């Protein structure tokens, strides 16, 4: 009775819609599904107590009217749909695959997503590289991109070749409205002075992919 | 032959406080634990003298153990009433019984898990310890949880390792108390209806185990249809006793023999109602 | 009502370090709460999940216990590479969970440096952003209460300024941040001179650095 | 003894 | 829900009952389904207040026993009785300690 998880990494639900996961494994089919949700540092059990059968799938509801009870065990065992694309669309849902016996591995989930702070569909980003003063101690050539969706990216260094001391950075909201983050770079002086730096950037919600150049 | 079983009821008694679990244990009629869910303690009180020696370690698991237990029920009763989809706020129970049973040198026989929910049947173990006789279709799902995950498997290791093995212990140590038969005492008399008709009723007194049989031979035929009989009586201090009577014309009495077979009973004894 | 007080503890798990975390109820349980792991960015995980029968995952060398009372319920860590923040779930009226805890945490500790900052003014692409995002590039230091300056109008940016978050770099057992703020193309160019100085709890003095341009 | 382990819910 | 069988109410002494003895007055309601009995011990119509039982049992059919039981001595003025109630029995019923049953 120990299990697996689906789901995907919804994106822009800004009309309002539906998610869903799906079991594997066993089949529980009497205590199972459970779609805690959680807001980052909380938790939440929202719609979706245990659901695919043993019925009530609201046990502990406290909330109607957008989150809906609507599915079962089909051996996939819920697919919930949001009604909202405004107000509370930001919290990362899950799903308690396995919950079968009071005292066994509760192999919840890994992933379950939202739209965003921000809203309606992200323009493209802005590339901008930060260039070192100059280069004690740690010497860094930063790399920022700006203007496009939370979603994490692939940055390329020297040419594509070198991707060891980049920085992969989340990304916050802004006044733009438009989420942003930045690959700083650490190089050692012996390789600073060496090899020329080269930055690309590679955010598919963005759909614009560049090339930056920088040179000593 | 010897058992022990594990009687587990679970009254969900909603709104007025927490479902209520009463854990009693059994070893072959005799009960030696008990667990309220609102008592003294929290604790396996001990009910029967030859389990006071186990020690303070025994305890210890056996509690934690009967209240792992409790806690299954009080996550069930929120499953069995979520599938036999059942209207919160209702009183609705859960039994389970377990058991093994050995032969009496001592070896494996029988092993037997039985649940219940509102008074019927639910799931339930075969006698070759490897599959499960769902008896709905709610027990349909819990009997594919259980050949999933081989529940059977964990069990039937209990059963015979673990279960045959505190077995034999308990009997070694309640050798001077479970090792033993009541022969029932046997009286009977009659209670004149009218100048006409009468009734007799024959008495099963002090025997231990919860098995046996009263029967009035009636001129060499029982006369079944006239049996009136009431169920097994628990004296309260381990001992049992049940009764049977009849309906009889005066002077016919001296056709009918009262005829009963117990373990402690090694001839079947007859009942030959004196006259005065 | 019921309320999960996380009576947390933190900061050293280097190689061996035990650390004890306990939770607080406003209800009384029988023998047990849950216990839930929360990888750093990823990935929940069930880990020791009650007390009076503990469960555990892989990383099974924790232990979580009872305490009968509910003075708190308790969980033992040890290792460096199970650095999560932890959960404190409910039991005994077995609500499949309804009420989380609030967070603790649990890292590795190298050592405790103080905040490295060295001055890059933003190249002038900066200006092309249209606001004004001065880097205060800090550099292997415990997680931040070192009070870095937004010197980007000269002025302290506090509330205004919006900050985009590093996580301790596993490696250093420390951040390596960098400080992005949407501010203005104008407030760039009006101010030329940056610094960043940082008071902190390692360091008490407010530390300057003076980038030269170029 | 009672069942030592966690048995699977009902 | 479920069938609500009926108790079986067994009034008795668990010992051949004399005239002025310690006795038990057992009150053995035997199979009945919904669990929630309300066993009273009636000594000539009000409740005796010091009355224990034994735990709440079931059967291979899933029929609770219990066994309410208590002191009593034998007197030929006093009508023991034992008030059972139950979500079956809609007046409490009064089934009598017939000594000679």
């Amino acid at each position: 009775v120990q299990l697996v998880e689906s789901g995907g990494g919804l994106v822009q639900p800004g009309g309002s819609l539906r998610l869903s996961c799906a079991a594997s494994g066993f089949n529980l089919s009497y205590s199972d599904i459970h779609w805690v949700r959680q807001a980052p540092g909380k938790g939440l059990e929202w719609v979706a107590v245990v659901m695919p059968d043993s019925g009530h799938t609201n046990y502990a509801d406290s909330v109607k009217g957008r989150f809906t009870i609507s599915a079962d065990t089909s051996k996939n065992t819920a697919y919930l749909q949001m009604n909202s694309l405004r107000a509370e669309d930001t919290a990362v849902y899950y799903c308690s695959r396995a919950t079968n016996i009071p005292v066994y591995a509760f192999d919840y989930w890994g992933q379950g997503t939202l739209v965003t702070v921000s809203s309606a569909s992200t323009k493209g980003p802005s590339v901008f590289p930060l260039a070192p003063s100059s280069s004690g101690g740690t010497a860094a050539l930063g790399c920022l991109v700006k203007d496009y969706f939370p979603e994490p990216v692939t940055v390329s260094w020297n040419s594509g070749a070198l991707t060891s001391g980049v920085h992969t950075f989340p990304a916050v909201l802004q006044s733009s409205g438009l989420y942003s983050l930045s690959s700083v770079v650490t190089v050692p002086s012996s390789s600073l002075g060496t090899q020329t730096y080269i930055c690309n950037v590679n955010h598919k919600p963005s759909n614009t992919k560049v090339d930056k150049k920088v040179e000593p | 032959s010897h058992s022990m079983r594990y009687f587990f009821t679970s009254v969900s008694r909603p709104g007025r406080g927490e479902p209520r679990f009463i854990a009693v244990g059994y070893v072959d009629d005799t009960q030696f634990v008990r667990f309220d869910s609102d008592a003294a303690s929290q604790r396996m009180e001990p009910r029967a003298p030859w389990i006071e020696q186990e020690g303070p370690e025994y305890w210890d698991q056996e509690t934690r153990n009967v209240k792992a237990q409790s806690q299954t029920d009080r996550v069930d009763l929120g499953t069995l009433r979520g599938y036999y989809n059942q209207s919160e706020a209702g009183s609705h129970t859960i039994q389970i019984m377990y058991g093994c049973d050995v032969g009496s040198d001592g070896r494996f026989l029988r092993g037997y898990r039985q649940d219940a929910y509102d008074g019927k049947d639910y799931i339930a173990l075969n006698e070759d310890l490897r599959s499960w006789t769902a008896a709905d279709m709610a027990a349909q799902i819990t009997k594919r949880k259980w050949e999933a995950a081989h529940e059977a498997e964990q069990l039937r290791a209990y059963l015979d390792g673990t279960c045959v093995e505190w077995l034999r212990r308990y009997l070694e140590n309640g050798k001077e108390t479970l090792q033993r038969t009541d022969p029932p005492k046997t009286h009977m008399t009659h209670h004149p209806i009218s100048d006409h008709e009468a009734t007799l009723r024959c008495w099963a007194l002090g025997f231990y185990p919860a098995e046996i049989t009263l029967t009035w031979q009636r001129d060499g035929e029982d006369q079944t249809q006239d049996t009136e009989l009431v169920e097994t009586r628990p004296a309260g201090d381990g001992t049992f006793q049940k009764w049977a009577a009849v309906v009889v014309p005066s002077g016919e009495e001296q056709r009918y023999t009262c005829h009963v077979q117990h373990e402690g009973l090694p001839k079947p004894l007859t009942l030959r109602w004196e006259l005065s | 009502d019921i309320q999960m007080t996380q009576s947390p503890s933190s900061l050293s798990a280097s190689v061996g370090d035990r650390v004890t975390i306990t939770c607080r109820a406003s209800q009384d349980v029988n023998t047990a709460v849950a216990w839930y792991q929360q990888k750093p960015g990823k990935a929940p995980k069930l880990l020791i999940y009650s007390a009076s029968f503990l469960y555990s995952g892989v990383p099974s060398r924790f232990s979580g216990s009872r305490s009968g009372t509910d003075f708190t319920l308790t969980i033992s860590s040890l290792q460096p590479e199970d650095f999560a923040t932890y959960y404190c779930q409910q039991s005994y009226y077995y609500f499949r969970p309804i009420t989380f805890g609030q967070g603790t945490k649990v890292e590795i500790k190298r050592t405790v440096a103080a905040p490295s900052v060295f001055i890059f003014p933003p190249s002038d692409e900066q200006l092309k952003s249209g606001t004004a995002s001065v880097v205060c590039l800090l550099n292997n230091f415990y997680p931040r209460e070192a009070k870095v300056q937004w010197k980007v109008d000269n002025a302290l940016q506090s509330g205004n300024s919006q900050e985009s978050v590093t996580e301790q770099d596993s490696k250093d057992s420390t951040y390596s941040l960098s400080s992005t703020l949407t501010l203005s193309k104008a407030d760039y160019e009006k101010h030329k001179v940056y610094a960043c100085e940082v008071t902190h709890q390692g360091l008490s003095s407010p530390v300057t650095k003076s980038f030269n341009r170029g | 003894v009672v069942v030592g382990a966690v048995g699977v819910g009902k | 829900e479920a069938i609500q069988r009926t108790p079986k109410i067994q009034v008795y002494s668990r010992h051949p009952a004399e005239n002025g003895k310690s006795n038990f007055l057992n009150c053995y309601v035997s199979g009945f389904h919904p669990s929630d009995i309300e066993v009273d011990l009636l000594k000539n119509g009000e409740r005796i207040e010091k009355v224990e039982h034994s735990d709440l049992s079931f059967s291979k059919d899933w029929s609770f026993y219990l066994l309410y039981y208590t002191e009593f001595t034998p007197t030929e003025k006093d009508e023991y009785a034992c008030r059972v109630n139950h979500v079956t029995l809609s007046q409490p019923k009064i089934v009598k300690w017939d000594r000679d049953m």
